RNA sequence: UUUUGGCAUAGUUGC
């Protein structure tokens, strides 16, 4: 342990584990083991002194680094096997301190408990005030949020990308975010939310948004698609070529417009296009010619944002085309808190229709109260309260999980200092009548994230479209078109109903009506 | 002596209304005086309440035999 | 192999006889709407403009279906196809010829789905009779399906982001069948455990619990404004 | 990325104050004092300048093309 | 010349190694892009850390559905050699013998 | 072309040995948010294997304190199998015992 | 059987906002008045936008959206102006529209700020309200931005960019004498700026025969219109709506 | 000399900031590939 | 038609049957010039 | 894509009447005024004004659906009075009140300006 | 329709103030918690001194586990009943639970007073390490927090150890839902 | 003057 803390012969990832009960010492210097730093404790005292922290404060213009703390033997890496042989301290401020001693032999102390959290779970404010299934839900959903995923996205040409117009760093944030770089690349908006029942479009985990706020750019995002295509001279039988085709030169074609393209067989950027248009005029020579041009996915519209032309690995001229499409929040778009409160936009109301406080403040979002009691996302309520306090105080609040100095009592006192109800409940007036709403309403800013799922991305119908080639059933190709699985459970449900003719129509007439002539003496098809 | 129930099952109601509505949609004569109706479904329901549909139900008994029933003979519920 | 083509769910028997893709269907996300009766379902304009029903030409609807044929696919409501008795299919987006649009009894127009039509609303998975139920079409001017707040608990679907399916019947026979067997009012009482399958739900249930308290009192104007929404009201204000 | 033109909730103009907010921060004003100096009382508007990240500075580093 | 090896982005043999953020902006690379992945056919492919049982370590388990009451196994494998990892089991039989 | 193949499709092992060659190592990088990219960079996958059917790994074990996030896993049939590193976690790169 | 006789008392008058009190009036009239404040006080906002050339880092519709939310001083011009869809013109004319032009060519390594100052109207009666000024977009060396826009008459109901008020504070019964709300613990609640309850009570005694009155307003303008102009145009527009409805009802009854 | 309880609450996060300044968040992949 | 070199911004025309290359840089990425068609935006 | 044209949330498209009257058959002297392209702004105020008149036995309004823009106002008066008469008197009272309020507001503006 | 249109006039919410009890209530809850902790210490030292005698048909570990389990159960139930007594008439939690439209009394006892004992497989948290649930505890410990009893409420906030043990508890429910979606309806798919 | 079009294993994601 001395030599590892001095790094003389032993690099500080080699783990040494002494099992006394078996009289064994196992030493592991192989790869694949996982470790974490831990502060070292001796005589029930930290080896980390204030002069070390002073040296850390001047990191720039000093060249004092973490590797000095590793070199001085104050913090050492410990692996899960060696953790078995450790009596660990959670926090030095109470546990190593003299008391009615729970234990009097602490070898190591943790730097901070919050580091047990994950990279996408560390963004949860007050995660220790929520049911842990909600923490898993938020960890899953935060990866699905919309935001500025990378600074150089303008130069990149990815398959699918989403960019939020006006991101905001959360008003309530854990200190770990400062090292996520999520404070510098936020994903979501701090929005005034009022947890209250209303006309009835927020129920069952839905949300009612301010139409006026959306008209001011609230949660407006852009969705970038990118298409790509290469030409080639494969053998001599065929040669695909970028050029706009015509019916007079291509004797096989699809019915659509082709004047958007230029003489190079490509569309100029800045042209507003629908799903049925052509973006790459490209055709193959028959062994006149026939089209194999590239259309847009036939469920959307957009603007061809950027067209790049280059050569592939072989050297054939190939082009990528990034298509922009603005997405305004609409009914059905999915929004989530940092606590698993996922909900679809139930309806949009203008500002005057929405409720409002005595100061004229209207809520950006309204969510059902009944989302709270079963889920028990109390971190959501404390986040709303702390956001209100931070916004009135003009200072970004703290959301470290196990910070003992912060609790709802002190937050309530701070809120009461600013002439508000200490619990955040407010009198609100109905927008349709102006009457005071009888019960008071809890309201305040909360960080919400537009998840990447929109209704136009996932919606389609089927009206006798491009059937299969093997069974003549509807197929999933060129679009979400292709009908829906009329699965065996649906058949069984209709057997329970007894709707035999409806089942016949769905299974036979509406899928693949066919007929065959068969002999009346043998079953052989005529 | 038809041993089966004198009531119309909901499935029989569904089939007879659907078939008579399709018949009316195929320019069949209407055995009741309509009152400005255009939907065949409503006209078929009016005929059923009037008990004036010419269909005869044939209930196949499980032993291969069958019973025949006029719609007006059955109890419409 | 030949055996591999039939075994499992993805074989021909389980994958293409007992269940399959079907034309005349749509699927999308649901959102709450308390202003709809339980038997009514709100649908986007696009799906109804695309999805269609076959109406047989009769001397009663000849004028209405003639006007629908005149409108064509461009506007809503309209039509896609004229199917004469000969079987020829005149597509109503490519033939602006009045010789092709002349109608008579026996023809079948593929008119766009409109309000009051019948649909089967469904959700993966189906676990009981109420997992597929008949609803009445309602055109609403947005891009998601709607549902009354009470028909959620039979379908087990909340408005978190789960989607639901809609199957449009095509013939008048099966349309009457869904009207008289599978509509939501007929499916209120489940035969599973001889009880109602649906009831009153979150905000409505808490609100009625607070409403029927002994000490609730309402002014004249509040009572009159509430009596507006009672569809089955006789029209007589009771004595206070 | 850029500052919004208006507060989403109430609609007061905020696009003529982000640069002034930075300038008053360089005067070592407390952030609450800075927002009070710019006439932002309702916390709807204070949220805007307190929580906005101006990524446009990091985006102009690339070539103009 | 024997072949071409993919290079993890921002690794010690990547061109972006040790450059300043301004130089990355000259190359149109985000300074906050963490790298640590590969570019294959232009697509950004990233490796997921594969968990497996450790090697060279005796482990005593109980195969309840076996003729053995217990089993002491060891996945022995050389360091940087013999990728075939020879797994030995030495097991005490149960007393249900014939 | 071998390494390019094995990163191009996710199959890991010889191309003709794809019958039993374990796959699902190299994946398209999750580029939707910065946090999503980070979470995909640090992801660790446990294969099902023959050992998964003897001991149930889906449950969160106590030894994952401070090394793996207690609540971060895909909600589905992969609960527990796919995990992510704790923030201060660091994985041994290996050194010689000599 | 006739409407009340309202009395007005302007407590505070400023050029960005105004605060007043309406007494002897019904609740519904006050609610409709604030609804008209937000919804149906028309102003002029840049709506139509042609991009002659863009080279900024931000795509075009982002710039158009930003230009939409720029407020414009339309104190008197909005009255004589008319809705474009109502006026008879090819696309635009002074009777129903105002042309704007913008062109900034940054060829300087120092950062450039395309602000509201750079907007150039063809009539001085309408300008950006700031003319510090609103930032529209930052530009680098080598980036141009050239465009021509048109601003037209509209009101907040059609789109929030035509919303003239930056928030309308409303209040009535500050002492909760009517008990329209039920404080579970009235001791915890702050007093309004109009409440006369001293700091030993929390609610006035419950008046049974009371009625809503003494409606307090604080109308905050964005500066597109003066606040007194906003209130006057609000009342004028609501009167116009009711007179039109009376005309249609008379035609209906005569028919 | 030793860190007081009031100062520890910021000293620990200064230590963590120094850690992430030194090593970063993708140390595992980079170090493994270099090795 | 006209294309912009992706490195040195060299505007240059390229035929339909010649591989692309910057006429003063040798760079091998080209971007199409902006469309000269009328584009308009409602500010909503 | 199915987002409605917002400008057709207050404009009568062709073949649409601003207001229509339907005499309800359940109760005598009961009428239903269906007004298109309107909202709570006129409905609430007209409801209150009709409630002011003692001769109006019952007065109320509803919106059948918020996305649509019909408003249906039910009015029932005594059997010596037309509901249309009550509606017209209510509109005249509101217009007179708002004109009086405009005059008094201009006077108050002038007073605060001089003061 | 009528109930929603009235609810506009009435209105319904849920707030932080709805999750606050009296200081006397918190004091009584803490007294009960310290009582339960001391009782569990008494049972632990009795078992240590070989003074706990096993019940018939049960080993000593089973007897000790059942005793401490029921001690924590009745302590949790007493704290929950005390929390239920402290609720007001305007408490929106009580509005939503009495109506039965969402939540339950157990949920109110969890949010306000005591989250309660976590469980895996129907037992307390096992010794993943040798004779230890986590490194922060001493070897051969059977106290409530050492074996995974959460003592704080959600509003009070979980400790790191209690937070991790509750994450372990919820992982069991997520596994249950996963194997549900695996095996649900295969029974039905054969039955039909 | 009428449009078509692939199968596959693997991966991720959503109730
Ligand atoms: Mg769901
Ligand atoms: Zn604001
Ligand atoms: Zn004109
Ligand atoms: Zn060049």
């Amino acid at each position: 342990r001395k030599l590892r803390r001095q790094m003389d012969i032993i690099v500080s990832e080699v783990s040494m584990i002494r099992d006394i009960r078996e009289r064994e010492i196992r030493i592991y210097t192989d790869a694949g083991r996982i470790c974490r730093p831990l502060l070292i404790v001796e005589k029930q005292k930290l080896l980390l002194k204030k002069r070390h922290i002073d040296q850390l404060k001047e990191r720039e213009y000093n060249n004092y680094s973490w590797q000095d703390l590793v070199a001085s033997g104050v913090v050492e890496y410990i692996d899960t096997l060696e953790e078995e042989t450790v009596m660990l301290a959670m926090t030095p401020d109470d546990l190593q301190e003299k008391e009615v001693a729970y234990c009097s032999t602490y070898t190591h102390c943790e730097i901070h408990p919050s580091m047990i959290l994950g990279v996408c779970a560390s963004i949860i404010p007050f995660p220790d005030h929520n049911q842990s299934p909600r923490n898993t839900y938020q960890s899953a959903m935060g990866k699905q949020a919309m935001g500025v995923y990378i600074t150089n996205f303008h130069v990149r040409m990815d398959t699918l990308a989403h960019v939020l117009y006006y991101p905001q760093k959360p008003l309530v944030t854990t200190r770990s975010m400062e090292y996520l770089r999520f404070r510098e690349l936020p994903a979501g908006i701090n929005s005034i939310v009022a947890i209250a029942s209303y006309t009835g479009y927020n129920q069952e985990d839905s949300v009612i948004m301010n139409r006026s706020a959306v008209d001011r750019g609230f949660f407006r995002s852009v969705f970038y698609r990118s298409y790509k295509e290469q030409e080639s001279k494969k053998g001599f039988d065929q040669e695909e070529v970028f050029e706009k085709p015509t019916r007079e030169t291509c004797q096989g074609m699809r019915h659509a417009i082709y004047d958007k393209l230029d003489d190079d067989g490509l569309i100029a950027p800045g042209v507003r296009v629908s799903g049925d248009d052509v973006i790459i005029g490209k055709t193959v020579t028959l062994p006149t010619k026939r089209d194999c041009s590239t259309f847009l996915r036939t469920s959307e519209t957009g603007i061809v944002d950027q067209v790049m032309v280059t050569l592939n690995q072989e050297g054939y001229k190939f082009c990528k085309i990034r298509v922009r499409s603005v997405r305004i929040p609409q009914i059905g778009d999915k929004f989530a808190s940092r606590h698993g409160q996922k909900g679809t936009c139930g309806i949009q109301y203008r500002q005057e229709d929405m409720p409002f406080t005595c100061e004229g403040i209207t809520p950006d979002i309204i969510i059902n109260p009944h989302a709270i009691p079963s889920r028990m996302t109390i971190g959501h309520l404390i986040e709303c309260l702390q956001g209100k306090v931070s916004a009135n105080k003009g200072e970004i609040g703290d959301a470290t999980p196990f910070n003992d100095a912060v609790n709802v009592q002190k937050i309530s006192n701070l809120l009461s200092d600013y002439g508000y109800h200490l619990r955040g409940n407010e009198v609100l007036y109905n927008g349709f009548t102006g009457r005071k709403i009888t019960s008071q309403i809890f309201i305040g800013p909360t960080y919400y994230q537009r998840l990447k799922h929109m209704v136009d991305d996932k919606i389609h119908s089927r009206a006798r479209g491009p059937i299969q080639i093997l069974n003549r059933q509807p197929m999933e190709g060129r679009s979400r078109d292709g009908g829906l699985r009329f699965g065996e459970m649906e058949r069984d449900c209709q057997i329970a109903h007894g709707a035999a003719q409806f089942l016949r129509e769905r299974l036979f007439e509406a899928s693949d009506p066919y007929q065959v002539h068969v002999c009346n003496l043998c079953g052989i098809m005529a | 002596k038809r041993i089966t129930t004198p009531y119309m099952t909901k499935y029989e109601r569904a089939r007879v209304l659907g078939t008579r509505a399709l018949q009316i949609a195929m320019c069949a004569p209407v055995m009741v005086e309509l009152e400005g109706e255009t939907d065949p479904l409503l006209i078929a329901m009016k005929e059923l309440k009037a008990r004036k549909i010419p269909i005869i139900i044939r209930r196949y008994l499980p032993d291969g035999s069958y019973e025949d029933w006029g719609v007006d003979e059955l109890i419409i519920s | 192999s030949l055996k591999q083509r039939l075994k499992g769910k993805e074989g021909r028997v389980r994958g293409n006889l007992m269940g399959k893709r079907v034309d005349f269907s749509a699927r999308t996300v649901i959102t709450p709407d308390p202003n709809l009766s339980i038997d009514q379902v709100g649908v986007p304009r696009s799906i109804a403009a695309n999805m269609t029903f076959a109406e047989i030409v009769t001397p009663f609807n000849i004028d209405r279906l003639q006007e629908l044929v005149r409108r064509g696919n461009s506007q809503y409501p309209g039509a896609k196809y004229i199917i004469r008795d000969n079987g020829d299919r005149i597509d109503l987006r490519f033939h602006p010829k009045p010789s092709d649009l002349h109608l008579q009894t026996g023809y079948k127009v593929e008119r766009h789905m409109c309000d009051g039509d019948i649909v089967i609303f469904n959700r993966q998975p189906t676990l009981h009779k109420m997992s597929m139920m008949g609803h009445r079409v309602r055109i609403l001017p947005w891009s998601t399906f709607r549902l009354n707040l009470s028909v959620t608990t039979p379908y087990n679907a909340d408005f978190d982001g789960d989607e639901m399916n809609l199957h449009l019947p095509q013939s008048l026979e099966t349309r009457a069948e869904i009207q008289e067997l599978a509509m939501v009012p007929r499916m209120i009482v489940t035969p599973q455990s001889n009880r109602p399958v649906m009831g009153i739900v979150q905000d409505t249930l808490t609100a009625v619990r607070k409403f029927t308290k002994r000490d609730v009192f309402l002014e004249r104007g509040e009572v009159m404004n509430l009596l507006m929404f009672l569809s089955t009201w006789d029209g007589k204000v009771p004595q206070p | 990325m850029i500052i919004p033109v208006r507060c989403f909730t109430c609609g007061k103009i905020v696009g003529n104050k982000w640069e002034a907010y930075l300038g008053l921060l360089q005067a070592e004003y407390t952030e609450g004092d800075a927002l009070d100096a710019l006439g932002l009382k309702r916390y709807c508007c204070r949220r805007m300048l307190l929580a906005h990240v101006d990524l446009i500075e990091k985006l102009l580093n690339y070539a103009p093309l | 010349f024997i072949g071409k090896i993919p290079i993890m982005l921002r690794s010690t043999y990547c061109l972006l190694n040790g450059l300043t953020d301004r130089d990355l902006c000259e190359l149109n690379e985000c300074p906050l892009d963490p790298g640590g992945y590969f570019i294959i056919n232009g697509s950004e492919k990233v490796l997921i850390a594969q968990e497996k049982m450790a090697t060279n370590t005796v482990y005593v388990f109980a195969k309840k559905d076996s003729k053995y009451a217990y089993t002491g196994e060891c996945r022995s494998c050389l360091e940087n050699s013999s990728r075939p990892t020879s797994t030995i089991w030495v097991s005490m039989l149960a007393r249900g013998g014939q | 072309d071998g390494l390019k193949y094995s990163l191009a499709t996710g199959n890991w092992g010889d191309q003709k040995k794809a019958h039993q060659a374990r796959a699902g190592v190299s994946q398209v990088l999750n580029r939707l948010t910065f946090a999503s990219t980070l979470s995909h960079l640090r992801r660790l996958n446990s294969p099902i294997g023959r050992d998964g059917k003897l001991a149930k790994p889906r449950q969160l074990h106590n030894t994952l304190w401070g090394m793996v996030c207690p609540a971060e896993t895909p909600e589905g049939h992969a609960v527990g199998l796919v995990k992510n590193l704790a923030l201060m976690a660091y994985i041994s790169v290996g050194s010689q015992p000599s | 059987p006739y409407a009340n006789q309202p009395t007005v008392r302007i407590t505070e008058l400023t050029d960005e906002n105004v605060k007043f009190i309406i007494e002897n009036t019904d609740l519904a009239v006050a609610n409709s008045i604030r609804r008209v404040f937000i919804a149906e006080v028309p102003i002029i906002a840049i709506d139509w936008v042609q991009i002659d050339a863009n080279s900024s880092v931000l795509h075009d519709e982002f710039i158009a959206h930003r230009l939409g939310l720029i407020p414009l001083t339309s104190d008197d011009i909005v009255d004589k102006l008319q809705y474009s869809r109502d006026c008879t013109c090819e696309e635009f004319c002074p009777e129903c529209s105002v042309e704007f032009t913008l062109d900034v060519r940054c060829n300087e390594d120092q950062t450039r700020h395309v602000t509201s100052r750079d907007l150039i109207s063809n009539s001085p009666r309408v300008i950006p309200v700031t003319s510090d000024d609103i930032l529209i977009v930052k530009l680098r060396k080598g980036q141009e931005l050239r465009l021509r826009a048109y601003a037209k008459k509209g009101f907040g109901k059609e789109h929030a960019k035509w919303n003239p008020t930056a928030g309308v504070a409303f209040e009535y019964d500050p002492d909760n004498a009517l008990r329209h709300t039920v404080y579970p613990k009235p001791e915890e609640w702050p007093k309004s700026e109009y409440s006369e309850l001293d700091e030993d009570e929390s609610q006035a005694p419950y008046d049974p025969n009371g009625k809503p009155e003494r409606f307090y307003y604080n109308v905050e303008s964005c500066g597109s219109l003066r606040p007194e102009t906003i209130v006057l145009s609000a009342l004028s527009g609501l009167k116009k709506k009711l007179s039109d409805l009376q005309t249609q009802l008379s035609h209906e009854i005569q028919s | 000399d030793e860190i007081t309880p009031d100062l520890w609450q910021e000293a620990c996060w200064i230590v963590i900031s120094s850690y992430f300044d030194e090593k970063g968040l993708v140390r595992q992949q980079l170090d493994s590939f270099d090795e | 038609m006209i294309y912009i070199c992706g490195e040195c911004h060299t505007e240059n025309e390229i035929k339909s049957r010649d591989p692309i290359r910057c006429r003063e840089c040798g760079y091998r990425i080209m971007y199409k010039k902006r469309t000269k068609r009328l584009v308009v935006f409602d500010a909503r | 894509m199915n987002a409605p044209p917002a400008f057709e949330s207050f404009l009568l498209f062709e073949g649409e009447k601003k207001i229509t009257i339907n005499k309800d058959t359940k109760v005598p002297n009961a009428c239903l005024f269906t007004i298109n392209k309107e909202d709570h702004t006129l409905g609430n105020i007209i409801k209150s004004q009709l409630l002011k008149d003692p001769q109006v036995l019952f007065a109320g309004y509803k919106v059948p659906h918020p996305l649509e823009h019909k408003i249906i106002i039910r009015v029932q008066t005594t059997p010596d009075y037309s509901p249309q008469e009550a509606f017209t008197n209510a509109i005249t009272d509101l217009i007179s009140e708002l004109s009086l309020l405009e005059e008094r507001f201009r006077v108050a503006i002038k007073d605060k300006q001089e003061g | 329709t009528v109930i929603n249109n009235w609810l506009l006039i009435e209105g319904h919410t849920i707030g932080i103030g709805d999750s606050i009890a009296d200081s006397k209530t918190y004091q009584d809850i803490q007294n009960t918690i310290k009582k339960a902790k001391q009782d569990v210490i008494e049972v632990i030292e009795k078992a240590h001194n070989n003074e706990l005698e096993p019940t018939p048909g049960n080993t000593l570990r089973q007897t000790f586990e059942n005793q401490v389990n029921r001690i924590l159960n009745d302590a949790r139930d007493k704290t929950g009943s005390s929390a239920q007594k402290s609720l007001s008439e305007y408490n929106n939690f009580k509005s939503m639970v009495v109506s039965g439209a969402k939540g339950s009394k157990i949920n109110i006892s969890q949010v306000i007073a005591v989250v309660g004992q976590q469980n895996v497989e129907g037992k307390r948290i096992p010794f993943g390490f040798k004779h230890r649930t986590l490194p922060h505890f001493i070897k051969d410990d059977y106290g409530p927090e050492s074996r995974g009893f959460v003592e704080n409420s959600y509003l009070a906030g979980l400790t790191p150890t209690e937070f991790f043990f509750h994450a372990m508890g919820g992982r069991e429910g997520l596994i249950d839902t996963a194997v549900k979606t695996a095996e649900t309806g295969y029974i039905q798919r054969r039955l039909i």
